[PDB]
């Protein structure tokens, strides 16, 4: 699953 | 103490339950929704965490009895270890109904508990029966599957680390009619109001569990250490 | 030979409480914390490892090492360690005299073995008249302290205390005779006379048997290289 700090981005 | 807001994110702390069963209270703990389950935020639960951690600390430090609660089998396991290892006792699996109030009736089961150790290396040995043995043995596995881990405390702990706290809402409800305070794991199905450190994680995977119980126990070395000596070599 | 991490776990590091302690011993203290003096463990390794190479030296002459371990609780510790290195012990009063007098000890020792053998043999069986019971309890007291160095062992080579102040009766009669010692000083222990010095907790069960460890292991090692 992508990283949480890319996602949140 | 200071958890990377990363090893978390691998743990799966993110991952909570569906929308079906989901405590509508935990708002101010949401992120999204992932294949329709609910994503905790992970930036909202840090801050709470590592505040319960020093608080925690500076229990300890002023020598207060701390208190985790068993959950399923294998965090019951993983709990055990954690809290063995240092101090502040544990429980396993049943929480004793009503242990807090009736502390002073389930004090006497203590006695009796301990009494029967110490005649388990006594009364064996003489006027054993193929029946009376058979007695002993059990009650005393039954008494110390739950009542063990409590034994040592001798008196009325004065904090407590459940996990999940929905699982034992028993638990916190004792807790609130005596002033001590409490720590929770909360998760998106969990009613929080009665936590006083509200810990948004997720008691899932145990991986994460293993997580918080490894921080905390962290937490109260540093107060053994104030308890002891300082750092040095 | 000893790491930080054994002592470390042992708890060496714990002095006795602030109140009691020489202020001779500060150097190896490192900072009080909690009205406790800590050890400063750094000092001790570096003069543990030369205290355990010259304990090898001894034993390559076949020397003789004592050991004294009044303490109630390292006593039985003392006892079970000076067996694996077959050196000599004593866990009991260091009996005033034990080397300065050692005339008068020695004719002891004499006398002691004689009863032995007597009342194992049996000799002592028949006499009975509450006379038997008079030389088995003398056989008793004698060995309660006098047991361990029976075997001669006059004017040994070196002492191992495990404190430095209880037992300050051997570490004196020891510096009489110029008989180098060796002790496991605490913070509240004079370190006068001690030579080759150890700062070290002296009361821990645990502490107590990793120094009787490391100690009966160089003397059993250096009596093999000699072999
Ligand atoms: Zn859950």
């Amino acid at each position: 699953t992508e990283s949480f700090a890319q996602l949140f981005e | 103490a200071t958890v990377s807001m990363r090893d978390m994110l691998k743990a799966g702390v993110h991952f909570g339950h569906q929308t079906r069963y989901w405590n509508p209270k935990m708002k101010p703990f949401i992120f999204g929704a992932r294949n329709k389950v609910h994503i905790i935020n992970l930036e909202k639960t840090v801050p709470m965490f590592n505040e319960a951690l020093a608080e925690l600390n500076k229990i300890a430090s002023r020598k207060g009895k701390i208190l985790f609660v068993g959950t399923k089998r294998a965090a019951s396991e993983a709990v055990k270890d954690a809290a063995l290892s240092c101090d502040q006792f544990f429980v396993n699996h049943r929480w004793l109904g009503g242990m807090l109030t009736n502390w002073k009736t389930v004090r006497q089961s203590i006695k009796r508990l301990k009494d029967l150790e110490t005649q388990s290396q006594d009364g064996t040995f003489d006027k054993l029966t193929k029946k009376e043995a058979l007695m002993r043995t059990r009650e005393l596995e039954k008494l110390e599957n739950s009542l063990g881990g409590i034994k040592d405390m001798g008196g009325l702990p004065d904090a407590l680390f459940v996990i999940d706290a929905d699982h034992e809402h028993i638990a916190i409800k004792e807790a609130n009619n005596l002033g001590i305070p409490v720590f929770a794991i909360v998760d998106t199905n969990s009613d929080p109001d009665g936590v006083d450190f509200v810990i948004p994680g997720n008691d899932d995977a145990i991986r994460a569990v293993t997580l918080y119980l490894g921080a905390v126990a962290a937490t109260v070395r540093e107060g053994r250490s104030q308890d002891l000596a300082s750092q040095a070599e």
